[PDB]
């Protein structure tokens, strides 16, 4: 879960201390790697590096 | 300290004087004769997010004077004649004083603001006017001394 | 319209012009003082931020 | 236990003193001669989803001061004249201190809130004035043995 927007007041009631709010939403996601897991790859062309 | 009186002369009710338009008020009755009162708060205050206090002075000064009388007195007729004809023609103004005795005064303009009930019943009854003013600051006018008091008083 | 009234046409060219300018000049001299710089003080002032 | 007796000398009205600007102020009414209270509470607690308590102080700290006085003293045309003067130029901020007898003081700034109401009746009347302080925390001050008595206290 990612943070989008979170907000802070500090109203004249309830001094010495602040009222926060989060929203967060699911995340469908989807080297140094042993070779036995590789698999082939690709970078497209490549120029001088 | 022991015990001390205030003033040297007792305050009397009958030496406090009403008038409205020029004439002196008679018909008073039960044991209240006027009250004089404010509609807001001289100030008003708010709290700060961090300990501050920001006051403003309040700029509306109008106020309600309540009259009572019996229902036997002819100032009943004449302030009823007078609000028939200020709802004809347009004229709600006119002047009011009140000279209080060893007490705070009144000099103003007022006008009409609600009628009274009336109730019939085995006693006299009483009616109570709601004569609204303009300016509802008592001034201290005939206390003597108040001058160089006020000079007196410290602040920063 | 008359001669005089030409007079009071020109009053009202010259003082709505003048108030423009004074106010567009403050303006201008602002954007061009770069060693300038302005602070807001919300809160905090007596706790710390003093 | 048995019984025992507070203190060794007895209170007395007498003995508390109101200074306003800098100046005793005398002229006290009925059977109650100040009230010193506060506007908002000190903690405010908030109940939670899995039982916590959170609470927060308060950085709030005006209250009111109501002073009795019968409208036949002269403090009356002072606290008048000094609202009008107020009003014309601005500044409203006097200090007010409060020295009680076998009890709690105060030592802040005041200003005026409110007017009272006059009402001329058969007897004498009452007014009370409301005086609104800046800061409203009661000091033992005169109270003996209270430095010791504080580190007394456990907690955690």
């Amino acid at each position: 879960y990612v943070i989008t927007s979170f907000q802070v007041d500090r109203s004249s009631e309830a001094g010495s201390s602040i009222n926060v709010q989060v929203t967060l939403e699911e995340f469908r996601f989807k080297r140094t790697s042993d070779p036995k897991k590789a698999k082939n790859a690709n970078t497209g062309t490549k120029q001088t590096a | 300290n022991q015990s001390k009186i205030l003033t040297l002369q007792a305050y009397d009710p009958a030496k406090v004087l009403v008038f409205i338009g020029g004439q002196r008020v008679s018909g008073f009755a039960a044991d209240t004769k006027i009250v004089i009162t404010r509609n807001n708060d001289n100030i008003s205050v708010h709290a700060g997010v961090d300990g501050e206090i920001s006051n403003a002075l309040s700029r509306d000064n109008t106020g309600v004077m309540t009259l009572s009388l019996q229902n036997t007195a002819k100032w009943n007729g004449y302030l009823a004649q007078w609000q028939r004809q200020a709802n004809v023609t347009g004229l709600i103004y006119l002047p009011v004083q009140v000279e209080g005795s060893q007490g705070l005064s009144l000099n103003t303009i007022g006008w009409i603001q609600k009628q009274p009930d009336l109730s019939y019943g085995t006693e006299v009854g009483q009616m109570d006017w709601e004569i609204g003013v303009l300016d509802a600051w008592l001034s201290p006018d005939q206390i003597q001394g108040i001058a160089a008091g006020i000079t007196g008083l410290l602040g920063l | 319209i008359s001669p005089a009234q030409q007079a009071q046409a020109d009053k009202r060219a010259r003082d709505a012009a003048a108030a423009k300018r004074k106010q567009d000049t403050e303006v201008s001299n602002a954007k061009s003082r770069e060693d300038i710089q302005y602070t807001m003080f919300v809160s905090g002032l007596r706790r710390g931020r003093l």
